[PDB]
RNA sequence: AAGACCCUGUUGAGCUUGACUCUAGUUUGACAUUGUGAAAAGAC
RNA sequence: CCAUCGACCGAUCCUGAUGUGUUCGGAUGGAUUUGAGUAAGAGCAUAGCUGUUGGGACCCGAAAGAUGGUGAACUAUGCCUG
RNA sequence: GUGUAAAGUUCCUUCGACGAGUCGAGUUGUUUGGGAAUGCAGCUCUAAGUGGGUGGUAAAUUCCAUCUAAAGCUAAAUAUUG
RNA sequence: GACCUCAAAUCAGGUAGGACUACCCGCUGAACUUAAGCAUAUCAAUAAGCGGAGGAAAAGAAACCAACAGGGAUUGCCUCAGUAGCGGCGAGUGAAGCGGCAAAAGCUCAAAUUUGAAAUCUGGCGUCUUUGGCGUCCGAGUUGUAAUUUGAAGAAGGUAUCU
């Protein structure tokens, strides 16, 4: 039936705990690399990179 | 069909439920067309703004007295006090209400002073009016100009003043000569004639 | 002017000079057709009121229609179902006489549009009305500012859909407490009362 | 979701879970809240007594709104000053300069009497008033002032 | 006109009063010369109902009550009943003058 | 048989009950003597 | 051939009647359709 | 957190102060009574398994009941023409 | 521009027409959450002019509040197995 | 020679019917089912049957809601609320006012003496710059077609110069 839930409430405020912890996570080099990026050859996280 | 200690329901499900379910499926959709219905309206009258100026009203129900809002349109008093016929108002985007009573000075007042704000701060064109003039407006948003406000609770430092009846006495007595009022009256008739 | 004393002599019914009036209007009446043209109405004031006007393209009609109540239909009285339903006399039509007179006309002269209509005279057997016709093709009418509205095709038949007085009485459509249940439409004001309604985000 | 459900674990047997003997049939017993007075007499006599029958008087046409009044006691009250001058008020207040606190305009109905106030004077503004709870503002050195 | 508290009689805050120019649609019952003119020729020309000659027969016979009782039946209600008993006997008192 | 007549039916044949009916009987009901004043052999003058 | 006999089921149906509850029809009254005269008894 | 004796709020029974629209008011003190109450809040929201009720409601299964239609090419009976 | 024209605003005086077998009442049937009767319809009775309707417990008495029926048109926000 | 009523014509010119089904406005109207039986109830003011529309329909500018310090055409959403209430007071059932929001838009007749002028209108004919304009002739119409007013008012006499 189309009357089958779809959607997915979520509190506003642990949806952005996560939205947080996520940004802090890659920070983390190692997560990053568990994650399957190809940053051996960057300097520092966070990679900040100018305006231009 | 009964059992274990649980609370006794009221499910409604008895008719052919199914055949009448509406799924908000569109809700996006809706949302989204109702705003390019806003943007079409709006640039299609610019800049004139798309909301007529509404007056501000005491919401009924002593459950919400202490509130006020967006009424319908200005009562055909408030108007007058203003010097603006009810048939011209409408062609300046002033609500009217033929309908509304003004039996108190308060609203009156409040009403009185938003449409001075807001005819000082219009400008009728007219042929003279140049497009470079009617090119230096914005379609301004009238609702958030003039926006409804709540008067502010009383609030601050004031002296106490103690009566020497207390206010849960007021109380009970108001309540007791409501209750016996038409009692007490019939008696005092039946009384007197009897004099 | 006239159409004042005419308004409040109607109001006489049981005076000597209308009770004279009507007995012999439904003799006449009654030896006509069951469904005939009148020539002009036989109340001016009265169809005045109803938005007749001397033009050309206003009609007036007149029927009879048989009084009582609404035998159920069914052979022999048999109803085969629950006794709440074995009712066969004293039931009751939901439309009324003039709602008929109405719909019976509006049948007949098929190229006019129902504009309203009266009550003229009543025996025991049948009630008498007068049915005013607008022709939606005759430029008097076309042409007519205070009447071109009834040319769209959304009035087409509106007596058959309740459209008329008689009909927005039977209905129930007014405004109030005494009509929450017909306000807006007995039975779209049911199917929305029995709809369940879901939302993407169910609260 | 369905694969932590227990129909995935009884897969290949027999009866589902429901007994070979009673036979998960359509509704023993009847259905909804059938037989409440009869086969189903010892639930409801246990579990939710009172239910049968008629108590009290009927109100026709009961507009709840006649009755809003929501209550805010003492032990409280003080959360409706303002909460940046709320330290100030409770040094500074005196019998000639007294915090106004407009219960009403704050959303409530009636002052109860429950708790302890600060040994403050305050001016409550209520439309309602319990006896104690007035008396209790009165002892710090209050008033209540009844508004409409 | 409000007491300004929350219980009692005559309840309610105190607001600055305002006089309010009456709607005409307020009007509305009240008798014109043009209406009262043209009720009078119909009423001559008319005349009398059955029932209100067998009602105006009552009252010459000081069956006040008795009239009252046949004109809450005739016309349906009390309040109207009442009315319909004092216009005949202005119809009797006007009719000996 | 009893579907078809008032009559119908019985392990013998006999109508049952009184073949008189009354004149107020409903149709599907009215076999037999309609509204007989009397029965029997008619005997001595009329 | 998921016994047609028998029993069970708060499963039926055909038929009957002084079962329970109704019903077409029919009959009886009142009111309306429904007007115009006269007489004799009664009533205020 | 548990057992127990109290105190507080509402219902019920009694008492009945200063007072009075003299019939209202209800100070104060009692009572093997009563409440889904108080006595330094715990709730609201999302999700998951299990359990419940209404829904086709684990799947397949009646004998029935209703609404609207189609058949007298068989056959029953009358009529018309052979 | 046929503008000694059409309209609007303010003040003063006198007026101010406003829908009937309809409203309303009884009763019958049906329907409604509408309960001494929510709407609808049939039959009987049948109005008035500060009158009429409503004010969710029937009635009479006295007030109050609020609208203005028995004639009419009208976009948008709403629905959509075609 | 009029008039009124009523006819006829292959008279001049028009109009209606039928189709489609998802939604829309009405009429008519079940039973299965639930009540662990069953009749009121429920299913359901539903299915089937009938009449009538559009791009939406219907409703709509209060004979409304209220009882407040009052709101102010209609419609929809959220809430009110599984509540007031109805109900073999069983099984079950069940709205409205307020509040937030989407969208917002207002009006037309009848009842009035043009009476110093039926000022109104269909049709025919001619003509033109043709969804029509002009001219003319019948006809409709005083048993009332125009202008003027619609209760928020408004009218007839004045008014102040205004706009
Ligand atoms: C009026 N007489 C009282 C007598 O009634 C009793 O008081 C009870 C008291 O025991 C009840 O209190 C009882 O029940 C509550 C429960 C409702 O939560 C418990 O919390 C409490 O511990 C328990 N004692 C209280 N609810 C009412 C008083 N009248 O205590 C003795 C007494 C003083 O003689
Ligand atoms: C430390 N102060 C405590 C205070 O916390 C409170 O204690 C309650 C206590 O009275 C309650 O317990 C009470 O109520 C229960 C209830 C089931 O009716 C009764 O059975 C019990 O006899 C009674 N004492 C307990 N359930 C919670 C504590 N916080 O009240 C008692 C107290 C001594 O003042
Ligand atoms: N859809 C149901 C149609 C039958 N109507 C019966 C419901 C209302 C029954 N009357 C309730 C009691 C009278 N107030």
């Amino acid at each position: 039936k189309t009357w089958r839930r779809w959607n997915v409430k979520v509190n506003h405020n642990e949806k952005r705990y996560a939205t947080a912890s996520a940004i802090a996570a890659s920070a983390v080099t190692s997560l990053v690399l568990a994650r399957g990026h190809r940053v051996e050859q960057v300097k520092e996280l966070p990679l900040v990179v100018s305006n231009e | 069909a009964i059992s274990k200690n649980l609370p006794l329901l009221n499910n409604h499900f008895r008719k052919h439920w199914q055949e009448r379910v509406r799924v908000h499926f569109d809700q996006a959709g809706k949302k989204a067309s109702r705003r390019q219905s806003r943007l079409r309206k709006a640039a299609k009258i610019a800049p004139r703004p798309i909301d007529a100026l509404r007056p501000v009203v005491r919401a009924p129900t002593v459950k919400y007295n202490r509130k006020v809002r967006a009424g319908r349109g200005f009562t055909l008093a408030e108007l007058k006090a203003v010097g603006i016929a009810p048939k011209y108002a409408r062609t300046i985007g002033i609500s009217v209400d033929h309908r509304r009573q003004n039996k108190s000075q308060e609203t009156f007042d409040a009403n009185v002073a938003r449409l001075q704000e807001y005819k000082s701060k219009l400008v009728i064109f007219d042929k003279k009016t140049k497009a470079s003039e009617v090119a230096s407006f914005e379609q301004v948003d009238v609702s958030a100009t003039f926006p409804v406000e709540q008067p502010a609770p009383e609030s601050g430092l004031r002296a106490v003043e103690v009566p020497e009846q207390t206010a849960y006495r007021t109380l009970r007595l108001a309540r007791n000569e409501k209750k016996y009022k038409g009692i007490r009256e019939k008696r005092a008739k039946e009384k007197a004639e009897a004099e | 002017g006239a159409y004042k004393y005419l308004e409040e002599l109607q109001r006489k019914k049981q005076s000597d000079v209308m009770r004279f009036l009507y007995r012999v209007r439904c003799w006449e009446y009654r030896q006509k057709n069951v469904i005939h043209r009148a020539s002009r109405p036989s109340r001016p004031d009265k169809a005045r009121r109803l938005g007749y006007k001397a033009k050309q393209g206003f009609v007036i009609y007149r029927i009879r229609v048989r009084r009582g109540g609404r035998k159920r239909p069914v052979p022999k009285g048999a109803t085969y179902g629950k006794p709440t339903n074995q009712g066969v006399n004293q039931l009751k039509y939901q439309k009324s006489l003039r709602s008929t007179a109405e719909e019976r006309v509006g049948r007949r002269a098929s190229n006019l549009r129902v504009l309203n209509s009266y009550w003229v005279n009543q025996d025991s057997t049948y009630k008498y009305f007068e049915v005013i016709l607008v022709d939606p093709s005759h430029k008097a009418i076309r042409r007519d500012a205070r009447y071109n509205w009834i040319v769209n095709p959304v009035h087409k038949h509106r007596e058959a859909r309740g459209l008329t007085s008689a009909g927005k009485k039977s209905r129930g459509i007014n405004k109030g407490h005494l009509f929450n249940k017909t306000k807006a439409g007995r039975r779209h004001t049911w199917k929305k009362h029995n709809t369940l309604s879901l939302w993407r985000y169910r609260s | 979701p369905t694969r932590l459900t227990k129909t995935r674990k009884h897969r290949g047997n027999v009866s589902a879970g429901k007994g070979r003997i009673g036979k998960h049939r359509k509704h023993p017993g009847g259905r909804g809240k059938a037989g409440g007075q009869h086969h189903h007499r010892t639930n409801l006599d246990k579990y939710h007594p009172g239910y049968f029958g008629k108590v009290g008087m009927r109100y026709f046409h009961k507009q709840q709104n006649h009755f809003w009044r929501p209550e805010i006691n003492l032990d409280k009250l003080w959360t409706l000053v303002d909460s940046e001058k709320k330290d100030e008020y409770l040094s500074k207040s005196s019998a000639s300069a007294a915090p106004v606190i407009d219960t009403l305009a704050h959303g409530y109905g009636k002052v109860l009497g429950k708790g302890r106030l600060p040994e403050v004077p305050v001016i409550v503004k209520a439309r309602f008033v319990s006896k104690l709870a007035e008396e209790k503002i009165r002892a710090v050195g209050g008033v209540v002032e009844l508004v409409a | 006109a409000k007491s300004g508290i929350a219980a009692g009689v005559n309840k309610g805050r105190k607001t600055t009063a305002k006089e309010v120019a009456p709607k005409i649609s307020y009007r509305k019952g009240a008798s014109s010369q043009r209406t009262v003119f043209v009720r009078s020729i119909v009423k001559e020309v008319a005349g009398l109902a059955p029932y209100e000659r067998r009602l105006i027969e009552l009252i010459r016979n000081a069956g006040e009550k008795r009239a009252k009782k046949l004109a809450k039946k005739r016309l349906g209600t009390h309040k109207r009943a009442l009315r319909k008993v004092e216009e005949m006997t202005q119809v009797i008192a006007e009719s000996r003058r | 048989n009893p579907v078809d007549h008032p009559h119908g039916g019985g392990n013998h044949q006999h109508i049952g009950k009184a073949s008189t009916i009354s004149r107020g009987a409903v149709s599907g009901q009215k076999a037999g003597l309609i509204a007989a004043r009397r029965t029997g052999l008619l005997r001595g003058t009329q």
